[PDB]
């Protein structure tokens, strides 16, 4: 076309790929003011959940563990690669805005 | 207020009961237009604005946080004043459950039809951002050809820079006027920004129509890598989608190379807060321990820990900040002549005189002829007061900080004793003067009867003097003011006991309480402007 | 050039017909008003190869209250200024009984000349000055308040009605640029006169050590 | 004579005497008002002071080594 | 804890996980003192 | 040493006799209440 | 009532009671909320992504499928959403009629309610409550010590010490300091000042 | 030319009052006029007020140890007061004018400027036992 | 981790796509830890015979 530039040499896979591991939990982050999506990546660390399978066995000090744990409603697709709907940390409550 | 179809109250007189006493106020509303004021409907509040709080009841105008949050001359400051601290709890208590009460009633929520706009809006907005970006175009290619002169003091550079940080201000203002006019009345956003709870104005405006352009170090995103902020973009090119203007909203989304930006502008925020919070914990510090050993002593004096002297009445007046409010002196600004129209009480037209004053009273006045020296001679002083104040205050200004608040003082005597200024009534106007002279014998802040002290008594209460001479005034008080004699004992009786209770008390600790208060805005300003 | 150095001259003299006017001398009313090209036709057009030398501008003069306390000033003619040059000056003040004297320096002064003042303290009390301070008077400035010397009968007053000591005033050193435009010594008390936005007006005292 | 302070009990002395004329009362000491079915020892207390019948006498220091004594009685309650 | 909300602005409050410190008075005459001058009705208007 | 044990932060003066720890107080979350007065605040039980 | 909740978008918040099912307010077929969050905690940080996928989620429990929120997808407007809601007899912005749940009366305006996904953070109140009340103390400086139970003092400050010296209270500040922390009494000769 | 220590000098003329020219007028009115100003980067005061065509009585430095070496110690009282006014009420704040007066009058109350820091408070020469909680415990104590 | 100047504190324009821009503690560790975006990866090496 009338282009910007026509001497490409390389393209990306997707543009979704430059955010981290906790970061990328966070459904529609491009709707956000930024300093928020700082606060959920340092606070979605200190969410319980279940944190290992074989938590019997474990004789940790300090293990929070969750009885019903659900897997998200509203889903990114790098989540399957994270195993975040094999090892959850929340549930699908329903709000009101009053 | 309705009483034939069906009996309805309405929200105004229910708030009015919670009002306590008898209490005076005047404010306004956020959404006041300034050419209103002026020519008619002025008191008629059209769209229900200027508060009127009138002998303890909510008259007139729409409350907001500019006449019951944390501002000077507020309900709950004024009701603090008048009446108590027991009164004004009470009044903090009634306010919050009873609006809570009917809250759950009206009920109160944001969704996201809160948060859109018509399409008519949109195309407009989308048809101004066009315009804007094909501007900034225009100024790169001429740049290179080599047509721009840099200002005395500026390069080429800086003045191309200046000129695009313009444009850009001129555009996101456009977009806010396109925006803000195509608000609802059953919005909520424009109901929480308005009423002063929560919000902004470029809240709105972010969440709506443009999110704005970053910047990090105060200037234009910078070149990264060499000559391009990001490798999607060419080199040597200085348009402003390379650059940070984020052109989307928060509820279109925004696109890759552009939620970067985003998150590089919100970063340096969070960075300025935690350095900020260090150096506030130290400067104000070692400025309490520094100042700590000063305070008021028995001889109202402000004497160190060694009693080495630092100030001989505090504050260079003697008063304590807790019941001081912003007042104005109305004598150092009008011409020569609204002074003389205004203050001179002439008795020479014999008819206006006799219009404002009782006839018995005027024919003595002007009989007796004493009295018309001893008023010449009162305007005279005021004349020289006029001169005084017109040397200390050379800039122009007139609101001047003093103790209590005397429109508000003389318009509360207007209604404990139900005055009509409808009728001539009666004030001999020589009493008045003789009053003035007696109040201002009686307060005295530097106890003293020797010429040396005499001297300080007289430089201390001075610009309470010449203000309380000034809205003391024979004239204005004789024709506006109209006011019956046993009003005026009540109103000299309680202007001294307001001055008498707010001389500063002997021995507060001034010093730690100063290098608090120095030390306040040493926190709310910026890190680095 | 000399333009210049007219123009100096003149501005450096009428600030001086003020200090000595502010210290309680008598200075004739015309000559602190003595405008340019009457300067110049006076005192000579130029200095320059000219009439004006750096002397022949002295000034004597006397005090209101008595005609025989006199005071002096000099202006030297090196630029910086040797030993015996001040001792021409205090055989000068030797000869004609005169106690109060000023030196306006040209541009500087020798170590060895600060230790010849600093020693005949009971008498021929002189005040070393600069060309460059005295182009300006700073006491007409904005920020700078009114100054008023108290006689020693006043000061006496203050600590017996405020019931003070003098140890428990406002400090003021004597090498500060008021502090010798009055010409202060040690143990004197020195009244500022301000205006102030609560008050109207505010009298505090500064005692000089 | 020659007093040069204030007639106005400050702020500071009128919560310095609440406090020791209520712990006089609670240590037995004869009340000087006639309360009715009061019981706290610092309810008592204020109600002295609203009568003007309390005995304590007040030494304020000036900064140059004298004083003067004022009964609670001459001074003028602030509130 | 709880509090009123009024409050909440002197002390720079908010009800996200904060904390906030209680100290009770001891003696009478402290409990005097701290009535009769440090009340939260006593001061609503600032010197500042 | 004896300097070493009277010197600065955390010593003999900066550590033990300007600041020290207080017995009689107690720290526990907000939560808001609408149905009290300025004057008040509501406290458990268990601290009570 | 003291824990802490937290949403995906940065909203943390404690709980500030909790009320029956007899009490929380109703839509028209009995659907009562189990958490209520307040509207003045979106216009000031602008977390407009946390009103979409309250949006979203509810398409996506009455279609029967999981949506997909991947960030920059420029397939999934809001006017795709909103479109999708309306088909399935809901306004098409997640407004609702509710009732009050004290006297049954409508509300007069229309709440936005929806499903989220919530998590529950790692504070807890049961951990943070301490009290101390004349506990054991130490032994060389007689200063209060922790004990058994978990329990010791709060430190007076410096900067506490400083408001009470502005606030004029002198015995509050000796109580604080003195009596409150190793109290204590010696014997001093007259003539000389050494203790005895 | 020009003064070795002033690097460049601007130019303008005001839009608000502040730098404007309030003047009375024949009426007895304010009136507000525009004045062209030039303003430096680097300070030296005693040669710019001894030129010709410059006002010497509004002359001001925001250097208050160079207005200290020039005018006074009541002009770094008033100027001090001055430049405190302008930190705290360019954010549209407001503190009360007790507290700048304290603290620019206990600044300033010795005849030199004492600094808020170690080198100005701890020069003060108060009791032995209130300098000893002050970074020099042993040696006061001993030197006592 | 406590000293004051900015320059290695704020984001860089070379972090697109190796570093998470939005994930970082706050306090006084703001922008001294970082993490990894998801598909960087770091080399291990190899000899240039
Ligand atoms: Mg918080
Ligand atoms: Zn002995």
């Amino acid at each position: 076309e009338v282009a910007y530039c026509s001497t490409y040499t390389h393209c990306e896979i997707h543009p979704s790929m430059i955010l981290g591991v906790c970061a990328s939990i966070i459904p529609f982050p491009d709707h956000n003011q930024s300093p928020r999506n700082t606060y959920q990546s340092a606070m979605g660390k200190q969410a319980m959940g279940v944190y290992i399978t074989n938590f019997h066995v474990r004789m940790d000090t300090l293990a929070h563990v969750l009885y019903y744990p659900q897997k998200p409603l509203v889903t990114t697709r790098s989540m399957e690669y994270l195993r975040f709907r094999e090892l959850p940390a929340g549930i699908n409550s329903i709000v009101a805005i009053a | 207020a309705i009483l034939k179809p069906r009996p309805l109250w309405t929200g105004k007189q229910i708030f009015s009961l919670i009002i306590p006493g008898h209490i005076n106020c005047i404010r306004t509303h956020s959404t006041h237009p300034d050419d209103e004021d002026s020519g008619p409907y002025k008191h008629i509040s059209p769209g229900d604005t200027k508060v009127v709080v009138e002998n303890g009841e909510l008259i007139m105008g729409i409350l907001c946080k500019k006449s019951l949050g944390t501002s000077a001359g507020s309900l709950v400051h004024i009701s603090y004043l008048e009446m108590g601290h027991d009164i004004t709890r009470l009044f903090y208590s009634n306010i919050q459950t009873v609006i809570n009460n009917w809250l759950l009633i009206e009920g109160h929520t944001i969704g996201i039809g809160d948060s859109i706009a018509d399409s008519k809006t949109y195309q407009d907005i989308q048809n101004t951002i066009k315009k804007a970006k094909q501007d900034v175009i225009e100024v790169i290619e001429k740049a290179h050809n080599n047509e721009l002169e840099p200002t005395p003091g500026n390069t080429l550079r800086q003045t191309f820079e200046n000129q695009v940080n313009r444009i850009l201000n001129d555009a996101r203002d456009k977009t806010g006027s396109s925006a803000q006019k195509s608000l609802s009345e059953y919005n909520n956003f424009k109901s929480m920004v308005v009423s002063g709870a929560k919000g902004s104005k470029i809240n709105i405006s972010q969440v709506i129509a443009v999110v704005g352009q970053q910047n990090v170090e105060g200037k234009r995103i910078p070149f990264g890598f060499k000559h391009r902020t990001l490798p999607h973009f060419i080199k040597d090119d200085y348009g402003p989608e390379s650059r940070g203007f984020v052109e989307n909203s928060y509820l279109a989304g925004l696109t890759p190379t552009e939620f970067f930006f985003h998150a590089m502008g919100g970063r340096e925020g969070l960075i300025d807060t935690a350095v900020k919070t260090a150096e506030t914990g130290y400067i104000q510090r070692r400025l309490i321990k520094s100042m700590e050993s000063v305070m008021v002593k028995y001889d109202a004096t402000v004497r160190n820990s060694i009693n080495q002297v630092v100030q001989l009445r505090y504050g260079e007046d003697g008063l304590a900040g807790e019941s001081v409010e912003f007042q104005n002196l109305a004598t150092l600004k009008p011409s020569n002549k609204a002074f003389e129209k205004k203050f001179r009480f002439d008795y020479t037209n014999e008819r206006a005189l006799r219009r404002t004053l009782q006839e018995d009273l005027v024919k003595d006045v002007l009989s007796n002829a004493h009295i018309q020296n001893e008023l010449e001679r009162e305007f005279e002083r005021m004349r020289e007061d006029r001169e005084v104040l017109r040397v200390i205050f050379p800039t122009g200004d007139s609101k001047v900080v003093l103790p209590c608040n005397l429109l508000r003082m003389i318009w509360n005597a207007q209604k404990i004793f139900h005055i009509n200024p409808r009728l001539p009534s009666d004030l001999h106007p020589i009493k008045v003067v003789e009053g003035v002279k007696e109040l201002s014998k009686k307060l005295v802040i530097v106890n003293g009867d020797d010429p040396l002290s005499r001297q300080a008594q007289e430089n201390a209460t001075l610009l309470f003097n010449i203000h309380l001479r000034s809205t003391l005034c024979s004239r204005r008080m004789a024709e506006e003011f109209r006011l019956s004699g046993e009003a005026f004992d009540w109103l000299l009786g309680e202007i001294e006991s307001k001055f008498n209770q707010a001389i500063a008390h002997p021995g507060e600790m001034v010093g730690a309480l100063a290098a608090q208060s120095l030390g306040e805005p040493a926190t709310q300003m910026t890190l680095n402007t | 050039d000399d333009e210049e150095e007219t123009y100096r001259l003149w501005k450096i003299r009428k600030t001086i017909m003020q200090l000595c006017h502010d210290r309680g001398y008598l200075v004739t009313q015309d000559e602190l008003d003595q405008t340019l090209e009457e300067f110049k036709a006076q005192f000579g057009d130029k200095p320059s190869e000219g009439r004006p030398r750096r002397t022949d501008l002295t000034v004597l003069v006397a005090h209101n209250d008595d005609p025989t306390d006199q005071m002096f000033v000099f202006f030297p003619e090196e630029p910086k200024v040797g030993i015996k040059t001040i001792k021409v000056y205090c055989q000068r003040m030797q000869e004609e009984n005169i106690t109060r004297a000023l030196i306006v320096v040209q541009q500087g002064m020798t170590p060895s000349a600060k230790q010849s003042l600093v020693d005949m303290a009971p008498k021929y009390i002189l005040e070393q000055f600069l060309q460059q301070e005295l182009l300006i008077n700073i006491t007409e400035h904005e920020l700078v308040p009114e100054h008023v010397v108290m006689t020693k009968e006043e000061v006496t007053e203050l600590l017996a009605r405020y019931k003070l000591r003098e140890n428990q005033l406002p400090r003021i050193q004597a090498g500060d640029p008021v502090a010798r435009y009055f010409g202060i010594k040690r143990g004197q008390v020195v009244k500022i006169i301000r205006p102030s936005e609560t008050a109207g007006r505010y009298i505090t005292y500064r005692l000089v050590q | 004579q020659k007093r040069i302070t204030t007639p106005y009990m400050t702020k500071y002395e009128r919560a310095r005497v609440l406090g020791t004329r209520a712990l006089q009362i609670a240590m037995c000491a004869p009340v000087m008002v006639e309360l009715e079915g009061e019981t706290d020892p610092l309810l008592i207390a204020m109600k002295e002071l609203k009568a003007r019948k309390i005995p304590i006498i007040i030494r304020r220091y000036l900064p140059d080594g004298s004083y003067e004594d004022w009964g609670v009685d001459e001074l003028i309650i602030s509130d | 804890f709880r509090l009123n909300l009024s409050v909440t602005t002197p002390y720079n409050a908010d009800f996200d996980g904060d904390e906030m410190n209680l100290h009770l008075p001891q003696s009478l005459e402290t409990r005097a003192e701290i009535q009769e001058l440090a009340m939260v009705p006593r001061m609503i208007v600032t010197p500042q | 040493s004896l300097k070493q044990r009277l010197k600065g932060k955390e010593g003999r003066v900066r550590g033990n006799l300007m600041g020290k720890r207080v017995d009689f107080s107690a720290r526990t979350v907000i939560t808001p209440d609408p149905n009290l007065s300025i004057d008040q605040v509501g406290v458990p039980r268990s601290i009570a | 009532i003291g824990d802490k909740f937290a949403s995906r978008h940065g909203q943390k918040g404690t709980c500030g009671i909790q009320y029956r099912q007899e009490d929380m307010p109703f839509t028209c077929e009995g659907i009562t909320p189990d958490i209520i969050i307040n509207p003045h905690a979106i216009p000031s940080r602008m977390t407009i992504g946390h009103l979409i996928e309250c949006l979203q989620g509810k398409v996506s429990a009455n279609k029967g499928e999981i949506g997909d929120a991947t960030p920059f997808n420029d397939a999934v407007n809001v006017q795709k959403i909103s479109n999708l809601l309306s088909d399935y007899g809901y306004h098409l912005r997640g407004n609702e009629v509710l009732y009050n749940g004290f006297t049954g009366r409508k509300i007069t305006s229309q709440i936005f309610i929806g499903p989220t996904y919530y998590q529950r953070l790692k504070h807890m109140v049961d951990d943070k409550i301490h009290s101390r009340a004349r506990g054991p103390i130490q032994i060389l400086n007689r200063q209060p010590m922790e004990g058994r139970s978990r329990d010791g003092g709060l430190r007076f400050g410096e900067m506490e010490r400083d408001c009470q010296i502005a606030h004029g209270a002198a015995q509050f500040l000796r109580e604080r300091l003195f009596e409150a922390s190793d109290p204590y009494q010696v014997h001093v000769c007259n003539l000389c000042g050494i203790m005895a | 030319q020009g003064i070795e220590q002033i690097s460049k000098v601007y130019m303008h003329l005001p839009q608000t009052d502040n730098k404007k020219k309030i003047i009375i007028t024949e009426d007895g009115e304010f009136k507000a006029l525009q004045e062209w100003i030039l303003e430096t980067d680097g300070v030296s005061l005693m040669r710019v007020l001894s030129e010709k065509d410059v006002d010497p009585v509004r002359t001001t430095s925001n250097d208050i140890v160079e207005i200290f070496t020039v005018l006074g110690i009541e002009a770094v009282r008033k100027a001090l007061e001055r430049e405190l006014y302008h930190v705290i009420s360019f954010d549209g704040s407001y503190v009360n004018y007790r507290h700048l007066a304290l603290l620019c009058d206990t600044m300033t109350c010795r005849g030199h400027l004492m600094a808020i820091t170690r080198h100005g408070v701890n020069r003060q020469d108060t009791g032995p036992l209130m300098k000893c909680s002050f970074e020099e415990t042993v040696d006061v104590l001993m030197e006592a | 981790r406590d000293g004051k100047l900015a320059k290695p504190r704020q984001l860089h324009n070379t972090l697109w796509g190796m570093v998470c821009p939005a994930e970082t503690p706050e306090g006084h560790a703001v922008g001294l830890v970082k993490n990894l975006a998801l598909m960087a990866y770091i080399s291990v090496g190899s000899q240039p015979s």
